[PDB]
């Protein structure tokens, strides 16, 4: 017809009937609609992932549940879902579905490319390896981002990885004169409202003429079903993937949190009648990062540079969603509870985050030697810190003394302030040039800013700004 | 009165009723077993419709099968017979609202558990009402108040913003909770303390508490007996959400307690697990992220084209052994606006509140809390963390450096700024007074133990000479020369009979 | 020579008493980490045969 | 009288009964179970229903031992919920799961019974003060004091020294304030049921002729019991204590141990009820029955249900759910750490997480409260000094923080209160000690007028005065 | 030979037969003890007896708990151990002393059985290897037994 009966409703997943006519294939947008408890012509849509028997399917759904009751009509859009793609779809915040969430007009829906495509395969996948800077310090330092690579923010219980996308966000924007978009996969809605609202302060929206804005909102709600968020990174990828495929432009994505999209992936799959995995989530937890990590790939024909937050739950590692994240990344930046409690930010463990562009015929063979012997004396003090806990840094030997006091200069150095945090820290943050980085790291690795206090490296964008601080606090040393 | 004059309302309530032609889905119950009513037949019923027993115990269908619907006791129902004509309500979970709730111990089906008497309420506010748009919001640019120092200091919360408090147990969190609602007593902020699953004693503990103080004339606590049905005891958040809905909507700011969030998920979990709903990890139910997800996204701060108004949270959540790494405090963490810790640690080493900024975060910032304290002292949650590592670093201390022994007396005597008696509300004036006390230096030659005994004078001599200060400051939000004037004199003058004696 | 004999018997007592802290600790480890994961298995096969 | 019929299916403890299509019975009420047996067709065969399960059929859980019986007995519904002896006809007499005398005495008159279970108490009937007692126990006394009325958390593993603690408790409050006390053993050994039994026997507060006056209404329910019948004891002994706050309308003592094992049964009884599991092992309810055991235990406008409950730790985990729920159910918690025992100290009590809401100033008095202040702050930083001590030795710390952790310790085997009852378990006739003491011991402590003698010269010994005179010998005998 | 019985079934034996193997010997103790003599009984080993019923329990595909043993394994070890006591001259004056022998594993007594039937005896009694190795045999480690 195609007009079926809603059997089962369990949470978000709609197990939907069929007469044996038409039983239509996965993937497929379903749309109840016309009733609500107000006698609201409220719709609901809802597409499929198993349809078990009897010309029957379960479905997942991208609203809430309230509303529709069994034994309702389902109208099948025949297709797997569409979202509307195009220079127009820039600017407005819009929905999983696509519908513009702005609530002003509605942007022009008339190109609309479907949620679930085919990935690029490396034929298409340009392999050109580039090397990109983003002008905050340990970040194009140790773990130097590809222009055109995958960029991951492993993030612990909260820490800097939102804060960190806000302001790299603000620094690159304005840098990429291609077209950009931010996804917002589960994000806490208050703080995806604070991140609209900068963007309308720094105009890259252009709050007054829209459509000139090369960044692109797409957010998902943590309050909406995880039939949203199930798809809602897809809808993000799929704008990404016209302005990468059609418009073939420079594209940079800011997906968050991919860990979100894992989560309610697992969430519904559990409810769906299927076994669990290991902790945490669904078996198909691999094939939603191949999914994802296949489609954001700059190819020979459209670059793109997708940058995403990684939450792991119980900041750890062994945790099976960065087990195969990481297996999915390229640049990896992981953040550490131990600097954030010591309020060093980004909290990045520099130990832990690396990236495929930091090699040395890629980097300069200077900037490699630099970016190795600062991981090898921080790796080292992070290895004797144990000791000195339980002997004392005054006994462990002088060898070692002078390293330990050396990367503790380090690690507050690279903490380094944003134009956004200084509502968190007091001063207006910096945009640090990466000479000016392996500048003051080559002062301070060879030891010719031991004299420095340590605190003089704390927060500071320049060394000759921790020159400068470090100065004053001789002064108020005297005073 | 008895037998006299309500025949005249019983003529008019009889004479004037409906006889309707309302025709109902009604259900034979096939299946009741421990809380839930697995119900036979029963079609067009709505998930999440109330659904009218023989008994009187209403209850929600949660899940619907195909022949089967998995219906909930909200209300025990001890006695109901198989194939009972157990028909729905068509309302959907809908509260009565009314500012008559201001003070009432009001139960999740939104009923007086007070002994004050019954409640006229007009609307009937949904169970389920959605988070507010997100264009339609304005970030929590607006000051809110705890009356607690360290967390204003340091870890600011905002009318809008959804701090989470929690730690271990036994800790002060409901007592920390209770001090920030009964700060609220100038400031038109509606406190809803929402209480879940614990003590009816100390709930009335707690209410007593607020009739002492005062503060239960505009509060509405939301209270729920561990013999509750799972099913009320994780429903009444929701009640309490949409109750502060109701508020927030016109244009009123409101709080909200929630205490705690941790029966919720266990509750919420019993119900999922009878109504064999298959469990996520930690043998919870996958969707308390959904769940906590739709209770805290339905708290938020306005904008002026709706009413401006807020409903700033505190969900305290209880974590065992100090764990960050248990299922509910990774999620609650995960959809807060930053959260709090309560160290068995801290507290029983003094530090009351316990809220060690190393763990502790509010992921807000300072433009929720006031431009004064701002300009003052934002550096000075880094510096504090810096000072906890380094006095951690200070277990090594055989020759310590100068600069580094003045940075460790100083951020000692701060931590010893950061101790407060038991319910003493600070102005947020004093709290601006003893945070420049603290960032000026004034302190550090002074006496490093005795920096209560200072600060106490030094609020009671700026209260009696210099009050003009707290005004001009209160009505400025802003530390200008005349604030800094006003207090390095009192301070010197105090200072004076301080070290005199 | 006292001073240096003071320190060896500081490092006398302080490898033994690392040791033993090392054995309890160990035996803790053993213990949280069969624990930890018979509850994931068993949790997880309630979960799978539970349909 | 109401609905005859036929149990259709046995599983283990847990029962399966049809009956006629018309009238089912209630949930949560009772039915005998006729049966049959060896000699004779007992109504032995008590059993109360769980949930009714489709085709005229409910789920019930048994009472009693479940071997003998089939399916197709004649199964007799009593309509009402499981009724019990309440009264003066309690008092002294050791009856047992369904009330039945089983001190082998008379049977108790029915003239006046009352159901199970029944609501919670009022939000309004719940008291208005924050009462406060003493037990002698300076540990207690010092550093949780116990909410009288309220609920009394006894925490701990095995082998740390609960039932011990609470034998000492109910003998110095057996004899001591507080009106008619009814002890309620959930799972107890019942040798040492009997032997509390003697107890109160010997020490006379129990009465062996003329019963009716004893103030003491020990129903146990012995740890061989089934799994139901554990889960309906704790039901008991709470109706006893109820129906006394509101008939005697007294002060009523409800030493109660260990409702984990209420709990456990309560576990093992859905494992066969088919309710899925929930975290590690136990019942997805145990929220909502220990909500019931706790919430009906109140102090109520006339009478102050003061509580003195035992959960049994399993395994000393206090991240499990079993602690997780019930130290948020109650007042003050009392957790006894294991490792205090091995090290030797009885009662083996942590000060850390041994807390009350009345430690409070303005209950316990200002003095009172900072005198258990400054014993909790030496404590928790003698632990947090502790965890780094035992590796690498005593001397790296500095002075000041060798004389706190010296002074630590004099308040920790200072805390060794010698029990009264232990004299028969360990040797030494054990001591009372009230808040003179309390104050004064500490104050000694912490001022440092008892600052040279050894660690062994306030061990064992609750007076400071009596620690004087035990140095004394001690430095005597040299 | 004359002052024992001896109950002896295996590993070879199926877990129902070592399940059931000390309730009979608790069950037979219990007719000698109540035929008025004095008794021992020698439960070797009662965690044997655990993991025998906790494989019943498991091809009963009942859901086990803590530690994957059931929650019944309390009440279970309560039967048999709880059948042990001394009667009065009520009727006979029998005494069932027991001595379950019950090996906690690395001296982890914080393990779900050695804690459960500690939580049902009259009292521990210590062993440790450490002792055993350390010449001194027995190994009962009287500060805490
Ligand atoms: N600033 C303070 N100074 C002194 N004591 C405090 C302070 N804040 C809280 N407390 C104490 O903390 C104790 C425990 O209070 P509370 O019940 O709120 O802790 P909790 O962790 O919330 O426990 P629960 O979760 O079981 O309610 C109270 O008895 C109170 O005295
Ligand atoms: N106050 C005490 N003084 C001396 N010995 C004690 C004391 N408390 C316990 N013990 C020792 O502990 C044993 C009894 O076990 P304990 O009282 O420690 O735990 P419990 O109360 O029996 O716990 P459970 O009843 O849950 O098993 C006795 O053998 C005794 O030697
Ligand atoms: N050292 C620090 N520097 C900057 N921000 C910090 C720091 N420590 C904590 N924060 C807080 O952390 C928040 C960002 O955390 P982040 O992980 O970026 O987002 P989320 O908390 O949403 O995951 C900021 O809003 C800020 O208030």
């Amino acid at each position: 017809k195609n007009l079926g009966r809603i059997a089962q409703i369990i949470g978000p997943v709609l197990d939907v009937a069929f007469p044996p006519g038409k039983m239509p294939n996965i993937y497929n947008a379903l749309i109840v609609k016309g009733r609500d408890t107000a006698g609201q012509p409220m719709n609901v849509t809802c597409e499929v992932q198993q349809l078990l028997g009897n010309n029957r399917v379960r479905a997942v759904a991208m609203s809430a549940t309230d509303g529709l009751t069994r034994g309702m009509e389902v109208i099948d859009t025949g297709a797997p879902l569409s979202v509307p793609v195009g220079g127009a779809t820039l600017g407005r915040i819009f929905n999983v579905l696509g519908e513009p969430v702005d609530n002003l007009g509605p942007v022009d829906t008339r190109t609309t490319s479907p949620i679930h495509r085919s990935a690029p395969a490396f034929t298409q996948l340009d392999t050109k390896l580039s090397i990109f800077e983003t002008g905050i310090k340990v970040v194009d330092l140790l773990a130097p981002y590809r222009r055109g690579g995958k960029i991951g923010l492993f993030g612990g219980a909260g820490v800097g990885k939102t804060v960190l996308i806000m302001e790299l966000i603000n620094n690159i924007a304005k840098a990429h004169g291609g077209v950009s978009v931010f996804g917002g996969v589960g994000e806490r809605t208050r703080e995806g409202n604070d991140l609209y609202m900068e963007m309308k302060e720094s105009g890259v929206i252009n709050e007054q003429n829209i459509a000139e804005s090369k960044v692109a909102l797409v957010y998902g709600q943590m309050n909406e079903p995880p039939g949203a968020r199930m798809r809602v990174g897809l809808t993000a990828l799929t704008m990404a993937e016209y302005f990468r495929d059609v418009n073939e432009q420079d594209v940079l994505l800011f997906i968050d949190n991919i860990f979100r999209f894992v989560q309610a992936g697992s969430e519904v799959s559990a409810l769906l009648g299927r076994m669990p995995s290991a902790v945490g989530y669904q078996p198909t937890l691999s094939t939603e990062m191949g999914s994802l990590q296949e489609r954001i790939t700059s190819t020979k024909e459209g670059s793109i540079t997708s940058i995403q937050a990684v939450y792991v739950p119980a900041d750890d590692l062994t945790d099976p969603a960065p087990a195969t994240t990481f297996a999915h990344l390229d640049a990896t930046t992981v953040l550490s509870r131990g600097l954030a409690a010591k309020g060093i930010y980004p909290a990045v463990d520099p130990l832990d985050s690396t990236s495929t562009m930091l090699q040395p015929r890629i980097v300069g063979e200077e900037h490699y030697e630099i970016a190795q012997r600062v991981k090898e004396t921080l790796q080292r003090y992070k290895e004797l810190q144990d000791i000195i806990a339980i002997l004392g840094l005054d006994e462990l030997s002088e060898e070692d003394r002078l390293t330990v006091a050396r990367a503790r200069k380090i690690e507050r150095f690279l903490s380094q302030p944003f134009f956004v945090a200084e509502v968190f820290t007091g001063s207006p943050g910096k945009y640090v040039g990466l000479a000016e980085t392996i500048r003051g790291f080559q002062l301070i690795l060879s030891g010719e800013l031991d004299s420095l206090p340590e605190q003089a490296f704390y927060l500071v964008g320049n060394i000759d700004e921790a020159t400068a601080k470090a100065m004053n606090l001789e002064m108020e040393s005297k005073l | 009165i008895r037998a006299d004059e309500i025949s005249k309302i019983i003529r008019e309530r009889i004479e004037g009723y409906n006889r309707e032609v309302k025709v109902v889905n009604t259900g034979t119950v096939l299946q009741v077993g421990d809380g839930i009513a697995r119900i036979h037949g029963l079609d067009e019923v709505m998930a999440g419709e109330l659904v009218e027993f023989e008994e009187g115990t209403i209850g929600i269908a949660l899940n619907l099968e195909s022949n089967n619907v998995g219906v909930v006791l909200m209300g025990d129902g001890l006695m109901i017979q198989e194939g009972s004509s157990v028909k729905a309500t068509g309302r959907i979970a809908q509260i009565p609202v009314s500012e008559a709730y201001l003070g009432r111990v009001i139960n999740a089906l939104a009923k007086p558990i007070d002994g004050r008497g019954e409640i006229t309420a007009s609307e009937s506010r949904l169970i389920e009402s959605p988070a507010p748009g997100i264009m339609s919001r304005r970030s929590v640019y607006e000051p809110l108040q705890t009356g607690l120092i360290a967390i204003d200091a340091m870890i600011p919360v905002g009318r809008g913003q959804r701090e989470l408090i929690i730690g271990d147990r036994q800790t002060g969190k409901t007592a920390v909770a209770t001090d920030t609602i009964l700060n609220q007593q100038g400031q038109n902020v509606i406190c809803v303390y929402v209480a879940i699953g614990q003590k009816a004693s100390s709930v009335a503990q707690v209410v007593t508490n607020f009739q002492e103080r005062g503060a239960m004339e505009y509060t509405i606590v939301v209270a729920e007996t561990a013999d509750s049905p799972a099913t009320l005891q994780y429903l009444a958040p929701y009640t309490g959400a949409a109750l502060a809905e109701y508020f927030m909507y016109r244009e009123r700011h409101t709080l909200i307690i929630y205490d705690d969030l941790s029966k919720q998920a266990q509750a919420y979990r019993q119900m999922s697990l009878l109504l064999r709903r298959p469990p996520g990890r930690e043998a919870y139910p996958g969707d308390v992220f959904y769940l906590h997800s739709r209770l805290l996204e339905r708290a938020a701060k306005l904008s002026s084209l709706l009413g401006e108004g807020s409903m700033t949270a505190l969900p305290i959540v209880e974590t065992q052994a100090g764990d960050v790494s248990a299922y509910i405090p990774t999620n609650v963490i995960s959809i807060t606006d930053g959260q709090i810790f309560l160290s068995a640690d801290l507290f029983n080493a003094g530090i009351r509140p316990a809220i060690n900024v190393g763990i502790s975060v509010s992921r807000v910032g300072s433009a929720a809390q006031i431009k004064a304290m701002k300009k003052v002292a934002g550096k000075l949650k880094l510096e504090l963390a810096q000072f906890a590592e380094l006095e951690a670093f200070a277990q090594f201390a055989s020759d310590l450096d100068k600069a580094t022994q003045n940075q460790l007396a100083r951020g000692q005597r701060l931590r010893e700024l950061l101790k407060q008696p038991q319910s003493a509300p600070l102005t947020v004036e004093e709290q601006v007074m003893t945070i420049y006390t603290g960032t000026n230096g004034y302190l550090d030659s002074l006496e490093l133990d005795q920096v209560r005994k200072y600060l106490v004078e030094l609020r009671t001599y700026v209260k009696t000479n210099k009050p003009e200060f707290q005004e001009i400051i209160s009505s400025t939000k802003t530390f200008t020369e005349e604030a800094e004037a006003l207090l390095k004199e009192a301070i010197q003058e105090q200072m004076e009979r301080f070290l005199l004696q | 020579a006292s001073e240096l004999a003071a320190r060896m018997t500081a490092m006398s007592n302080a490898t033994d008493n690392a040791n033993e802290l090392k054995k309890t600790l160990s035996i803790n480890y053993n213990r949280a980490r069969q624990a930890k994961i018979t509850g994931e298995i068993l949790e997880i096969v309630a979960g799978a045969n539970a349909c």
